[PDB]
């Protein structure tokens, strides 16, 4: 219930999880649209983990029908691409990232996806979030 | 008598018995007899008078040297006559007299010398006429061809023809309304008299294996003019001696003939330069098959091509093309492994890229072809096809086909999401662990679906076919299903077949099958059913077929209601006299059931 | 026991089958070698079948160990390559064919293969032969 | 006390409890405690006097503003100290006094102002020293670095450094025998005083994200001279503002530095022309990772390259190369689908083309690479690899690897027919219906074989492993085997492991296993054995392990000899107290066996 942006064909919102509460500050620019968009995304927080082997788990639900689960490696941990993936515990992290995609045909329904950040070897959830998308 | 009957008084197949005479013991009113390799040194009169409906006679390698005056005396319906191999030094007048309705003739290998002394005369009906391997030296078409109001093919191949003169084809100049295809393949032509072809039209010409040197071919191809044709067949065969160098200027003197479909075949010497030679600018249907091409680069835009076809030609790259008039491209059975590349063809309505090991990575969107108005697509027996976008520009299609091709990433999103007009589909034998519902989503019209080899999640049918009303032919076979969830087949109002076999299913129910209004055939075989459980009355009335072979039926004093319902309606089942039952008493076809 | 050629590293022979006896005359030039060779092969016989859809079946045995079975289409039956694949019953057939291959590594053992010619739709064996190869 | 112990007196993990003091209840002789996010507004003296073997302490975001005169009084073995986040306005003399053996320091985010007033002094051993995110303005290396006879890394990143002067690095001019890697990444450099670097040697330099304009970079890169380095790290990060145009002449003034391994990273603007710029003619180990290349065309022959490495770079074609000195090529994790093409590299001894969707059609002979002396080959996780010739020129190899790749036509002939020197092999999870014996033929030396997922003909093991003596590790798991033929394992004199599990096998025998001299471990699990049938004594003596969990054992008054042999040697089995038996009496862990 912290942040939410209104675009032409999208309503997006997020909120903390129910069994984990660590603060993060995140947002993007501009409010994306469900076709080709270009822009940025800001990030600021405090690690609590080494962030060297960081990835995600995404559990997706397309209008009450489940899908399989998605896992996307974000920082391999060796000669990486980004700058924020070299941080240490208690060291402020602040950055901005560019992005651009194209778009496919998407059904008109109530989506949902839960997204959890996992460390690499001291496996533990750095944070959890509920993402709620409405395509319209 | 001594020959081997197959069907009652039919197909007596009396071949290769050491005979010397037509057999008399043969029961009359037979259909198709067959003699071959039987020594009949002479043929005599009236021998066939008895038979009155024999309508397929063969005679081949039956050593014959003469025919009597009237040997075909009575034959009312004989729509065939083979005569191959029979050496007749010369024919005699008045032969072929008795026959009345003949629709074939094969005088091949006959020691024939000319076409003028051939006593055909008046055979009112004669569809074909085959000749080959004879001692002919001329090419003149005699005049008695005027009466045969139907003859749609002639063949003069493997002959000793040397020249062509203006005198021949004269009958064609006289008759402008005669359909006649032709062939003169394997003829050592070395001269064409000038102004031979003039105001003439055919339906097929064919020349393969004639020429020996380049200049001769130049001159001959030059001598043609004014001609009007419908199909050229040029090439050569890989088992003779032929050309050594092919020049794009050898086919000079070709910018004068009118053509509607050029067709090339295998050539020893070849170059990419042969195509798009400026005398091929109006060929309205290109074609080529067996040619050892390697690349296909830019082609001029001032061409008029309505069709292209490559078959069995090596191609180590997907060639680029740009022709604002071509349609119906076809490439199949390629001898190599390639990878799709974008093209541009502003008006295409047919495509077939099958039985090639083709990998299509960024799959199936508008930009890969840049067109509308596609009608038939087929990528079958190919390799891995990574799905990257649901079909977005191709909003009009009619068929679609994968047969043996590992189709990847089908379940990560709802593919086939925009094919609102479809009438056919085939996902068979593509390993696909269906674990996402709503996969067959968004496609309303679909009157066929074939899902033969496809696993499932924890082996159960689970509410897949929804919003798929119009769907008459369904098929879920050969796939391991250890049970069935409650609620499938809810709305298949129009479903007239349901194949389900070769899967392990201990029992079946009657709570299903409850809403199928018009279901005619229903196979359920090889799936070891023990007994029904429903009311056994709640089936649909419009039901005509079943199939219960190879089922393990509990035969020990239980569920006797089913055990009698099976023993009442033996009309709808099949082989009702062949069921056994699996008891502590085995190895006995016990179908007593005294209860 | 009709024909046999002696090459440097090959001994080849053939003979009629045991449940079919139709005559054929076949041979090649020169006696091939188990590496790259170029040459010809002569053929003369009388069809007894239409020869329009002609193919083979080969049953191979590499030093007493069986293999799967091989089937190679030789005349598709539509705008073919060769000339002899347009013939008719009782019509003499006579031709010569060129060939050339390269060679692979072959074990040193007693090979065998039985080769049977099959028509297309009136499925019947036009002839049968026993081929016996010794590689040495 | 109130914190969450994990291991007895070990890893007390007392994190995020609202504390104000080091806890005293902690049992002494602990190993690794951990405090974090605990408010400790001041730190006091002697607090750690009790603990005497704590060898891993952490303090992070513990709000600290001062340290007492002697707070580390007694600590004999503490090989770590983290101090991140603690804001200390300025350090005090004589600190760090008590410690005696420290092998790390992390003063990050500390409000540090300079490096000269840092009271390290004499810390005889200090392997690393990390610094970052501080208020530093200079770059001078003070003199007390003379005593620390071991310090193999320094970091000064994210600082406010502006220039470089000849005065700095002076200690390096004095000391020519000091190993020290370095880093100054993310430093807004805009001037280098002339003749800064002179007679100097490092072990790693690193500059990523510094420069903003082209001319500035030109001048700076020019000002370097005489330098001697071992690893350059140049590039930029995708989350700042950086260059707009990269010119191959920007890296001018680079033809004077001595280099042994150039290493590039992600760049926004790129061109194929950047490589093979004439100032890269002596770089003896090329490397590049993350660069958005597209093609790699001809490269001059007068280059001295000993290594090349492309990682995670897009490449829409297999590039051609010719370099008579390159070896150890590596290309992995490519982002596209390609197809092998012949190359020439007269001296190569390493190759790795893995996790790319690479199709290798005319497979694996001499002419594809044109070389000898290959040692390590790996085509794993790729796609279809049609086998066309057994390896013929590559008669010397050591490893080989297919992991998830459909390997076609393996059985039509005996592949692997010439690898007389091999020591490893991996055909796993490649669908392969082994129906030809003598497949693993001709390869004598093979000390490993992994055939996890592979079907068989009519589900039986059949005399495959012959003429394969030296073979110690074997593996036939996860594959459906419904019986075992007689005569397998005849000659495996040296086989010290045999995994066989997760397959359906009702009973097992003792006629097998009869010749294995030295077999240590023998898993046979998840395969529902009922009972042995052999003499139950004919096993090998040198046998130490077994595994019989999840087996259905006949427990009704039969084969009691086995039922007692199991109940005698419970030492060699595992979990002997956990077996049940499958009887008409179910749901009971009955291991009574009163017989
Ligand atoms: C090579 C050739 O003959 N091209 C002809 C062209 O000359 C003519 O103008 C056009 C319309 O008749 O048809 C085509
Ligand atoms: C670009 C460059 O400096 N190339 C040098 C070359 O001038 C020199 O002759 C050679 C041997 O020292 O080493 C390299
Ligand atoms: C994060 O970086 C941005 C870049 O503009 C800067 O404006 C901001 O001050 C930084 N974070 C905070 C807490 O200010
Ligand atoms: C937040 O996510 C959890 C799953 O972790 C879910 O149960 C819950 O319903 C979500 N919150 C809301 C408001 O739906
Ligand atoms: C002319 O004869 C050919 C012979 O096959 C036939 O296919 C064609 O249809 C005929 N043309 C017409 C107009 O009937
Ligand atoms: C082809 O021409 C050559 C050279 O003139 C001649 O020797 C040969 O007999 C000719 N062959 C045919 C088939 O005409
Ligand atoms: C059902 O499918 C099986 C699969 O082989 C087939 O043999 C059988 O003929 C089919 N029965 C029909 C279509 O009635
Ligand atoms: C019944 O099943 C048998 C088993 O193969 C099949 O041969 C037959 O065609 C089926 N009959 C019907 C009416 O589907
Ligand atoms: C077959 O063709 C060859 C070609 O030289 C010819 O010599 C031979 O006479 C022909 N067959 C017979 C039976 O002569
Ligand atoms: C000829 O082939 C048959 C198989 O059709 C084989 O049994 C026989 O042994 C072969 N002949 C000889 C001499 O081996
Ligand atoms: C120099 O220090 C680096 C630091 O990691 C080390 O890797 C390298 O081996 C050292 N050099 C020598 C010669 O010991
Ligand atoms: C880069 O240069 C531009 C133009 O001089 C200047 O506006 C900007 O502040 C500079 N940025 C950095 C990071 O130095
Ligand atoms: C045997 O293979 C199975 C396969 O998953 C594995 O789990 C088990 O650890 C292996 N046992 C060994 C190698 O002793
Ligand atoms: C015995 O099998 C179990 C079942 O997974 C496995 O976990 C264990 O490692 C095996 N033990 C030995 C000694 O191989």
């Amino acid at each position: 219930q912290q942040w939410f942006c209104n675009s032409s064909d999208a309503i997006i919102s997020y909120s903390y999880c129910d069994h984990l509460k660590f603060p993060i500050s995140i947002s993007s620019e501009p409010c994306i649209r469900l076709r080709g968009t270009n822009g940025f995304v800001h990030v600021e927080f405090i690690p609590r983990g080494n962030l060297k082997y960081l990835y995600f788990n995404l559990f997706i639900s397309v209008n009450s029908i489940e899908l399989p689960k998605r896992k996307e490696v974000l920082c391999h941990g060796h000669d990486d691409d980004y700058s924020f993936c070299r941080a240490l515990k208690g060291e402020t992290v602040n950055t901005s990232i560019p992005f651009s995609f194209e778009g496919i045909l998407f059904p008109k329904g109530h989506y949902r996806c839960v997204a959890e950040a996992i460390a690499g070897d001291t496996e533990e959830k750095l944070f959890c979030l509920n993402f709620t998308i409405i395509h319209r | 008598n001594p020959c081997i009957e197959v069907v009652p008084n039919i197909t007596y197949q009396c071949m290769d018995q050491k005979l010397s005479k037509v057999p008399d013991d043969i029961p009359s009113s037979t259909k198709n007899i067959d003699l071959s390799f039987n020594p009949l040194k002479i043929l005599k009169s009236y021998s066939f008078s008895n038979f009155s409906e024999l309508q397929w006679l063969d005679l081949s390698r039956c050593e014959i040297e003469t025919i009597e005056d009237k040997a075909w005396h009575g034959l009312h319906h004989l729509s065939n006559l083979i005569l191959t191999g029979n050496p007749i030094q010369s024919f005699s007048p008045g032969s072929f007299s008795g026959l009345t309705s003949l629709e074939n003739l094969v005088a091949v290998e006959t020691k024939l010398a000319s076409l003028e002394s051939f006593p055909i005369g008046q055979l009112i009906t004669l569809k074909k006429l085959n000749v080959a391997h004879n001692f002919i030296h001329s090419c003149k078409l005699p005049a008695y061809f005027s009466n045969l109001t139907n003859l749609v093919h002639v063949d003069l191949s493997y002959n000793y023809i040397q020249t062509i003169t203006v005198n021949d084809l004269q009958f064609l100049r006289e008759n402008p309304q005669v359909n006649l295809s032709l062939d003169m393949s394997l003829n050592p032509i070395d001269f064409i008299q000038d102004q031979a072809f003039q105001g003439i039209k055919l339906h097929e010409l064919t020349l393969r294996g004639n020429f020996n040197s380049s200049n001769i071919m130049k001159t001959c191809l030059q001598n043609l003019a004014g001609l009007h044709v419908h199909r050229l067949i040029l090439g050569e065969f890989k088992d003779e001696r032929n050309l050594e160098i092919f020049e794009p200027s050898i086919m000079e003197g070709l910018c004068d003939v009118t053509i509607d479909e050029f067709r090339l075949t295998y050539t020893n010497d070849f170059s990419d330069d042969i195509v798009k030679f400026h005398c091929l600018a109006n060929v309205s249907a290109m074609s080529l098959a067996g040619v050892s091409i390697k690349y296909l680069e830019d082609v001029p835009k001032h061409f008029k091509w309505q069709s292209l076809s490559i078959i069995r030609c090596q191609l180590k790259q997907f060639p680029t093309l740009d022709l604002p008039f071509l349609k119906s491209l076809t490439l199949t059975m390629n001898k190599g492994s390639i990878s799709f590349k974008k093209v541009a063809l502003p008006s295409l309505s047919y495509l077939d890229l099958s039985r090639n090991a083709l990998s299509f990575s960024g799959c199936c969107s508008y930009s890969d072809l840049g067109t509308n108005s596609l009608r038939h697509l087929d990528l079958s027996f190919n390799g891995a096809i990574i799905m990257s976008a649901n079909f977005m520009g191709l909003e009009e299609l009619q068929h679609l086909d994968f047969q043996h091709s590992t189709l990847k990433r089908v379940t990560e999103f709802s593919a086939f999401l925009s094919l609102e007009k479809l009438l056919y589909l085939d996902i068979s034998y593509t390993n696909t662990k269906i674990d996402f519902d709503g996969i067959f989503l968004g496609l309303t019209s679909l009157n066929t679906l074939k899902m033969a080899g496809n696993s499932f999640k924890d082996n159960t049918l689970s509410n897949v076919f929804a919003n798929t009303t119009n769907l008459t032919f369904l098929d879920l076979s050969k796939c391991q299903l250890e049970q069935i969830s409650w609620g499938v087949f809810d709305t298949l109002h129009r479903l007239q077949l349901l194949n389900m076999s070769h899967n392990n299913l201990l029992f079946l129910d009657s709570s299903h099958y409850n809403q199928l209004y018009s279901l005619s055939t229903l196979d359920c075989s090889f799936n070891r059913i023990e007994t029904s459980k429903g009311i056994l009355q709640h089936f649909p009335k419009s039901l005509a077929f079943f199939n219960l072979t190879n089922n393990s039926v509990a035969c020990i004093c239980e569920h006797q209601k089913f055990l009698q319902w099976v023993k009442e309606q033996k009309q709808f089942l099949v082989n009702v006299e062949q069921m056994t039952c699996a008891t502590p008493v085995e190895m006995n076809t016990s179908l007593v059931l005294d209860f």
